[PDB]
RNA sequence: CACCUCGAUGUCGGCUCGUCGCAUCCUGGGGCUGUAGUCGGUCCCAAGGGUUGGGCUGUUCGCCCAUUAAAGCGGCACGCGAGCUGGGUUCAGAACGUCGUGAGACAGUUCGGUCCCUAUCCGUCGCGGGCGUUGGAAAUUUGAGAGGAGCUGUCCUUAGUA
RNA sequence: UAAACGCUGAAAGCAUCUAAGUGUGAAGCCCACCUCAAGAUGAGAUUUCCCAUUUCUUUAAGAAAGUAAGACCCCUGAGAG
């Protein structure tokens, strides 16, 4: 019941340089980097990678799992990255992307202009629903916060941007 | 968001945390349970 | 004469109170007017004080 | 007998020191250079004539702030007009302008009359590793033990 | 974009469409660059530029060897221009009114009419006292200040002498540019006295 | 309570000038809502700016009229009388009710009634002289630092849309 | 940056805005706009001008005495007072 214990596995073929700091992680999806603590140690095997914490204080064990995690998210990422999930929901609501440029008219007076960095793309497979892909997990998550927080839901009616099943508390207003 | 003094669980679905020195408690169930120390 | 003792024994590897307990061991008996005019003018003659003192503190 | 010594102005000679301040915390930095300037390293010190020597302090933006001092340390100034009160951290200062951060720590601790504003003006602070008083042949002055 | 002129005066323009608007006029004899700094020489860029010629034996062997380099007559005013392209500008150039195109908006910057000393009343607009139902405070300026402080904070403000400061007035109107006559039109009224020195440049704000 | 002041520390209100605190009246940001919307309620952050003209009364206060985005609460000797006023309160006159046998007095009212001072020092607002800034001069300048400014309505359109 | 809201994330297999990491966010803070400002004795910087004289003392950062560049006295005045 340990992540920072919980090995690593590398399937396809990520590869994975070491380095004082900054572990770096290479694959089909593209690469990553990361500044990794240097008390935790990573030991690599052909195909799996254990971390070891020196002793089990309080700091340890915290900074144990949570290098842990992040190396598990930077595999996974450039294994098959991440993908957040939209799904606007509104009487005229809709999307639409040209290029790297995502276009919002969500019923304010104005369209709404987003713009993904080198890492992240848009999907926008129907005019109601948008995907964020990236390989970065923290650059999806914030860019797909960003997207929803151009119009959250609303409890009443539903209307706004959803990450697609997220639960919406709906109040029935008189 | 309640800010007060005494900060407590509403029901069991309430969860007292720690944020920047703060207890607070935050409820996935019923918003109005969210509270902050202060 | 504390402050001038103290920086001539801070040169010799020692600090004031250090080098007081040791004169005191080694039974020095010389006052801090004497040694702050030793540190200023006769740096050898403090010299041979605090390697006394020092002496001193390891026995 | 009156015989104790009193160093005359312009007998001593006043060296040059570098003291490089990565990481070390600001006060202990500005205890053992304060000393210096005072000239309380050397037996010829007395208290009424300046005796100490010249500090070059390197790599300002470097120095160490324990615990939250980088924003919570608040350095106060007042205009003298009414509500004229300012604040700037001690982390700002040392980004933007180390030099002032470690200037003002060294003038807390400096004696507040005429020779101790005579002493710190011998101090020179610089962010950075590199200074133009080479002229000046100073020399390295390791603080690791001193602090 | 920038340049020196002097205030001539004030008359009236009637625009396209027989609006009727009040001009100043200032007029600007060619200024002539006669130094250019830079970040190696001076440690920030700006041209210097000197305008309406002075007589030779009003200037100094100073000054006239200062303008020798621009090739000019001695300038009776200098003045240094800053957020300006100093590719476009080199020593001896001149700068004309034809800098400017009738609709430009620009900041001038002069110097207000000297009053002399003058009264909290006029100083600083502050209210007078009752002049009448026993009142024997008129154009007095106030209470200096609380009892507790035992003395006076700053900036209570009081009498002394009125005018004669640096004032900029942003977002005035070019009206019109006749370069035959080294004039410009602008719409308003500017600080200063007229023959008194006027900095034309293009609005910050703009 | 009686610690400074009785070889005097001037008392209410108003005027002039403000300045500060935030427990915020408006404007700004936000959480919750028994928040559909327009309005709101409550709480959190926020003191940058602004926060009125009259009738009555000596008044503060308060009621009223008419506005405003708002008409904040407080400290500063209930700020500010060597800066102003002096209507009220505490002198001498006179009168009413009342008490007193009385002179008189208030458990109360009413009419009338001297507000002095040439700024020495600090402080504040302006303006010069001297010297310094390391040869002597004429100009132009960077900006350590400081001050100023900081408000807000209504209408139109988006849209009679959500 | 405040309140607030996050993203990723363990301690605590879950959850989790935080511990590390990372972001949005106010008429408020630092700028931005205007003015003063090197007596900022830390007295800054740039351009230009004058030129190394004379006498006596003493090796003196000596003294004075003519000046150079320049400034002022004095005088006519105002856009200044
Ligand atoms: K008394
Ligand atoms: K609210
Ligand atoms: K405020
Ligand atoms: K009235
Ligand atoms: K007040
Ligand atoms: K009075
Ligand atoms: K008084
Ligand atoms: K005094
Ligand atoms: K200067
Ligand atoms: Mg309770
Ligand atoms: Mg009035
Ligand atoms: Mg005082
Ligand atoms: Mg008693
Ligand atoms: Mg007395
Ligand atoms: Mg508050
Ligand atoms: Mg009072
Ligand atoms: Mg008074
Ligand atoms: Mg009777
Ligand atoms: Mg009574
Ligand atoms: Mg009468
Ligand atoms: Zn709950």
């Amino acid at each position: 019941s340990r992540i920072g214990n919980k090995v690593v596995v590398l399937p396809a073929g990520v590869e994975i340089k070491q380095d004082g700091n900054n572990i770096t992680v290479k694959g089909p999806k593209g690469e990553l980097t990361r500044e990794f603590s240097s008390d935790i140690k990573m030991n690599i095997e052909g195909n799996e990678v254990t971390f070891i914490r020196p002793n089990d204080s309080k700091e340890m064990k915290t900074i144990h799992g949570t290098t842990r995690a992040n190396f598990n998210n930077m595999v996974v990422g450039v294994s098959e990255g991440f993908q957040k999930a939209l799904e606007l929901i509104g009487v005229g609501y809709r999307a639409q992307v040209q290029g790297n440029k995502l276009t919002l008219n969500v019923g304010y007076s104005h369209p709404v202009e987003m713009t993904a960095p080198e890492g992240v793309t848009f999907e926008v497979p129907a005019n109601t629903q948008v995907i964020v892909k990236g390989i970065n997990k923290e650059v999806v998550g914030e860019l797909a916060a960003n997207i929803r927080g151009v119009r959250p839901p609303e409890p009443y009616k539903g209307k706004g941007i959803r990450y697609v099943g997220e639960f919406v508390r709906r109040k029935e207003g008189k | 968001m309640k800010v007060r003094p005494s900060v407590k669980p509403m029901c069991e679905h309430c969860k007292v945390i720690r944020r920047k020195g703060r207890v607070m408690v935050i409820c996935p169930a019923n918003p109005k349970h969210k509270q902050r120390q202060g | 004469w504390i402050a001038r003792i103290n920086a001539a024994a801070r040169m010799n590897g020692l600090s004031y109170s250090k080098l007081m307990h040791g004169l005191k061991l080694a039974e020095i008996d010389i006052n801090r007017k004497m040694l702050a005019d030793l540190a200023v003018n006769d740096a050898a003659a403090f010299t041979a004080l605090a390697e006394q003192a020092k002496d001193a503190l390891s026995k | 007998m009156r015989t104790t010594y009193m160093a005359k102005a312009g007998e001593v000679e006043r060296k040059w020191y570098v003291v490089d301040a990565t990481d070390v915390p600001l006060g202990r930095l500005s205890a053992v250079v304060a000393s210096v300037l005072r000239g309380k390293n050397k037996p010829t010190f007395t208290p009424h004539v300046d005796t100490g020597d010249f500090v070059i302090v390197i790599n300002a933006d470097k120095v160490k702030l324990t615990g939250k001092k980088a924003t919570d340390k608040i350095y106060y100034r007042h205009s003298m007009y009414p509500g004229g009160l300012k604040s700037v951290t001690a982390g700002e200062l040392r980004d933007k302008n180390s030099r002032r951060l470690i200037e003002t720590s060294v003038k807390g601790m400096l004696p507040k009359n005429t020779l101790g504003r005579k002493q710190f003006t011998k101090l020179n602070v610089y962010g950075g590793a590199e200074h133009p008083h080479a002229a000046q042949q100073p020399e390295v002055l390791d603080i690791t033990n001193l602090i | 974009k920038g340049i020196l002129g002097k205030k001539v005066g004030m008359t009236q323009i009637f625009t396209e469409s027989g609006e009727l608007i009040p001009v100043t006029v200032v007029e600007a004899t060619p200024n002539v660059v006669l130094q250019v700094k830079t970040v190696e020489t001076d440690g920030y860029e700006a041209i210097q530029v000197g305008y309406q010629d002075k007589r030779e034996v009003l200037s100094n062997k100073p000054a006239k060897g200062h303008v020798a380099k621009a090739n000019t007559a001695p300038k009776r005013f200098i003045k240094e221009f800053k957020n300006v392209e100093l590719g476009e500008y080199e020593v001896g150039k001149e700068i004309k009114v034809d800098v400017f195109q009738a609709g430009d908006v620009v900041d001038v910057t002069g110097t207000t009419k000297g009053k002399g000393f003058q009264g909290a009343i006029k100083r600083h607009g502050q209210s007078r006292g009752p002049m009448s139902h026993g009142s024997r405070y008129h154009r007095r300026p106030g209470s200096m200040g609380p009892v507790a402080p035992n003395r006076v904070f700053k900036n209570k403000r009081l009498a002394g002498r009125m005018g004669g400061d640096r004032v900029t007035i942003q977002n005035l109107e070019v009206v019109k540019v006749d370069v035959e006559r080294n004039v410009i039109l602008i719409k308003g009224n500017i600080p200063g006295a007229k023959k008194s020195l006027i900095t034309i440049k293009s609005a910050v704000k703009a």
